[PDB]
RNA sequence: GCUAGAGGUGAAAUUCUUGGACCGGCGCAAGACGAACCAAAGCGAAAGCAUUUGCCAAGAAUGUUUUCAUUAAUCAAGAACGAAAGUCGGAGGUUCGAAGACGAUCAGAUACCGUCGUAGUUCCGACCAUAAACGAUGCCGACUAGCGAUCCGGCGGCGUUAGACCCGCCGAGCAGCUUCCGGGAAACCAAAGUCUUUGGGUUCCGGGGGGAGUAUGGUUGCAAAGCUGAAACUUAAAGGAA
RNA sequence: AUUAUUUCCCAUGAACGAGGAAUUCCCAGUAAGUGCGGGUCAUAAGCUCGCGUUGAUUAAGUCCCUGCCCUUUGUACACACCG
């Protein structure tokens, strides 16, 4: 029976979204931060709030939490997502093209291209799955 | 109120169907309205398959099965809990349970 | 029941007829 | 029987398993001569338990020792369930009597269901509204 | 038949009408094979050694 | 009061030479007391033996009926009396979403045995078939059934009882039907499901012993 | 053939066995029925219709660069067919089973349940013409969406198999589903849409709930009853969907 | 104070040898044993409300029973099945 009420969790998320730079992985440090940045009428509620802040702080360091939305955290994680390979995955040496697709390009100005490799069309129209 | 579109039976474009008898109570039920169930079970159940296999005279003899096609009326199929009453939207599901 | 009420009616018509044929 | 090296002398055990009683009828290989036939009623006082699985255990253990006295060591199984238009499912004493045959040191072979199934039944007992118990 | 000695490795769940028998997959200690499943009565945990009087049937 | 099984002799049952396993089992009968000859109680028994217990290694879903016709010195001599498939075999071949073609012919052999062969055949679903049902039309069923009438009659009316059982230990009469009906509608389970012996000629000890030679 | 029990029920009893019931084997006879295959599949105007084979005369759909040329649509009167039960006369009566008897259960059962069992159920001929005879939805015609299947016929396409299967199209039909086509009181309906933006043609039929499908008259029938069919009087609701 | 208010002393020494069908309470300083205090009280506890003392067995599980809750379903009920 260690489930936190919505009072503990909501107040812990607002503290993070407003004072993320002051919090850490230590309960007793966050226990004193929440005591000052938030007027909690009880001490047990403060320890529950600060204890859940420490839990959420261990999740922020590994990834984004579905409840906490920090602007300075979302912008950096999106900026650091810019990953591209040394060579694109689209410009290939050879490209397999179905004979029906080859005819579509033939109607367009791109009739004959060296990058195109016509594949043998498989015989037998067994694409549908059996019924029942 | 019309509770079912098929009126509780798989009869479409057809006047009359020959009836059958429910296995619990021998009552006249149409063949399409009957809640059929083709049960295939072994003659020897799992609680006794060990003793019968070790007492066999053959090296590898597979135990046969009982191919019985059971028929149920609407009333007895529900008392025997082979079909349950479903939600108003769940009734439209025609897929057999997994 | 509407069917047993219909049966009681036909059992009453058959009595009114026989009572009417007696005085015919 | 003139048998050697414990060679199996196969018999035929007709097991009439119904919902009111359970027959354990061991015959010869042709099925004409009867060796021993013990039913559920011959082993239980109350007639409500003639079809119980416990009654079939006593009916099968009693018939097994009789086959031991006549050199019958193996048995072919012929399981039937009331045939006709009645229930095609064997009664409770079907698997109980068959397991008790193997539990009594008797060999089993060629199990077969011989429930007489009609090409189409006659008018079955009970009205068109069935047994309204 | 001898009295086999098995060791509890995984506790599956609770069986029985009142949940008095615990279904446990109990393997033998003489060899890694024969990871049979047994029904145990009483408090069982991973690491217990059971005294199987009969080890043929699984049940 | 006295045990009746102390007055019974155990007789041997010998199968015809069509099979390798001759001694199929043992039967018992009361001793010759008064006028009840022990041979009289044996000359009418029918033994329903499975084909796996028969000649060498054949299937177990086919059964052969062997009726005892003459007893010769503590061993019973049986002859062919019928053939039928097991209950679980026939009940498993009858599946849904396909039609079954049944046929029967009352055609006698060359020596006098009037047989009634029962054939069954189920439509086969193709390997690349997307359709759920494999139903043959009515005229296709008639052409398949007429093929069974033609092959079953031709296969037995030119042979005697000894040669037709040699065609029944394997599914010879059923395989040629499946190949012939393949151009009409492909089939997969074509068997002679039952063989009834309707009429038998006069018993001859010379032909019986020839059958056990 | 071997045995004292079998039948039946929630549990029992009536009942079958003082011995040869039940059970097993080889058979035989009669009368029903046509399992599984058998499906939201087919056919028929509906009712209805399933073993094989033969015979008889019909039928839709499809195909048609065949023929006739408005011969059509719907229908008072009139007429054919019309489940089951019932009625009459024959044949047959295996099973089942109204009535009836008896055994259970209950306070009582004249019921449900069990053991029997008449009529009936079966066949032939003559009646009856009523069903929740339902898709509770007249028939004909046009138009207004899509999709995957399915039955029949036709058409052209890789390939596999010895017609079967595969991929599409067209017409016909039984259905299914998704949709804010629209409609509706809503449930729901590709029709129950195209409806105050009201009119394609036509038949039958409804007018608060009871009285009442009763009375009376006529008509039909051997009968049971069918068809046609009121009023006095009474009532502020009855009812549908959600 | 007799129909003994309580209390003391002497004497009297009964059923009761763990208890049928059933059934109750209870998971740790808990059950149970043990006594104390309060309430009632002129007289006053076999009751009850508290208190400490000694101090476990078993269990960390399940819908089997018996209780309610919820969803689905049905309703001619809506004074709502005591309909
Ligand atoms: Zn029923």
């Amino acid at each position: 029976g260690r489930v936190r009420t919505k009072t503990v969790k909501k107040a812990a998320r607002v503290i993070i979204e407003k004072y993320y730079t002051r919090l850490g992985n230590d309960f007793h440090t966050n226990k004193r931060v929440c005591e000052e940045i938030a007027i909690i009428p009880s001490k047990k509620l403060r320890n529950k709030i600060a204890g859940y802040v420490t839990h959420l702080m261990k999740r922020i360091q590994r990834g984004p939490v579905r409840g906490i939305s920090i602007k300075l955290q979302e912008e950096e994680r999106e900026r650091r997502d810019n990953y591209v390979p040394e060579v694109s995955a689209l410009d290939q040496e050879i490209i397999e093209v179905d004979p029906d697709t080859k005819e579509m390009l033939k109607l367009l100005d791109f009739g004959g291209l060296s990058n195109l490799q016509v594949t043998q069309p498989t015989v037998g129209m067994n694409f549908k799955t059996p019924r029942g | 109120t019309k509770k079912r579109r098929n009126n509780g039976r798989a009869k479409k474009g057809r006047g009359h169907v020959q009836p059958i008898r429910c296995t619990n109570c021998a009552r006249c039920v149409p063949k399409d309205k009957a809640i059929k169930k083709f049960v295939i079970r072994n003659i020897v159940e799992a609680a006794a398959v060990r003793d019968i296999s070790e007492a066999s005279v053959f090296d590898s003899y597979a135990l046969p099965k009982l191919y019985v096609k059971l028929h149920y009326c609407v009333s007895c199929a529900i008392h025997s809990k082979v079909v349950r009453n479903r939600s108003r939207e769940a009734r439209k599901d025609r897929t057999p349970p997994p | 029941r509407a069917k047993w009420r219909k049966k009681r009616m036909r059992r009453l018509k058959r009595k009114r007829r026989k009572m009417r044929q007696r005085s015919k | 029987p003139q048998v050697a090296e414990g060679e199996n002398v196969f018999g035929v055990c007709h097991i009439f398993a119904s919902f009111n009683d359970t027959f354990v009828h061991v015959t010869d290989l042709s099925g004409k001569e009867t060796i021993c036939r013990v039913t559920g009623g011959m082993k239980v006082k109350a007639d409500r338990d003639e079809s119980s699985p416990y009654a079939a255990m006593l009916a099968a253990q009693d018939v097994a020792q009789r086959c031991k006295e006549l050199g019958i060591t193996a048995l072919h199984i012929k399981l039937r369930a009331t045939g006709g238009n009645r229930t095609k499912t064997p009664g409770p004493g079907a698997q109980s009597a068959l397991r008790a045959l193997a539990r009594s040191g008797m060999k089993i072979g060629r199990i077969e269901d011989v429930t007489p199934i009609p090409s189409d039944s006659t008018r079955r007992k009970g009205g068109r509204r069935g047994r309204r118990l | 038949q001898p009295i086999k000695l098995a060791r509890v490795t995984k506790v599956l769940g609770r069986t029985g009408s009142q949940g008095q028998c615990t279904q446990v997959r109990v393997e033998f200690m003489d060899d890694s094979n024969r990871s049979i499943i047994r029904n145990v009565k009483g408090p069982v945990r991973e690491g217990d050694v059971l005294t199987l009087l009969e080890s043929e049937r699984e049940a | 009061i006295v045990d009746p099984f102390s007055k019974k002799d155990w007789y041997d049952v010998k199968a015809p030479a069509m099979f390798n396993i001759r001694n199929l089992g043992k039967t018992l009968v009361t001793r010759t007391q008064g006028t009840k000859i022990a041979s009289d109680g044996l000359k009418g028994r029918v033994f329903e033996v499975s084909l796996a217990d028969l000649q060498n290694d054949e299937v177990a879903f086919r059964k052969f009926k062997l009726i005892t016709e003459d007893v010769q010195g503590k061993n019973c001599l049986t002859n062919f009396h019928g053939m039928d498939l097991t209950r679980d075999k026939m009940c498993s071949m009858v599946k849904k979403w396909q039609t079954m073609i049944e046929a029967h012919v009352d055609v006698k052999t060359t020596d006098g045995y009037l047989l009634r062969l029962f054939c069954v055949g189920f439509t086969k679903k193709r390997n690349n078939q997307i359709r759920k049902t494999s139903y043959a039309q009515h005229q296709q069923v008639r052409q398949i059934r007429k093929k069974m009438f033609e092959i079953m009659t031709r296969e037995v009316q030119t042979n005697d009882l000894k040669e037709v059982v040699n065609k029944l230990i394997p599914d010879s009469i059923g395989k040629d039907i499946e190949k012939a009906c393949q151009s009409i509608y492909p089939l997969h389970d074509v068997y002679v499901r039952k063989v009834k012996m309707l009429k038998k000629p006069k018993f001859e000890l010379g032909k019986l012993m020839e059958l056990h030679g």
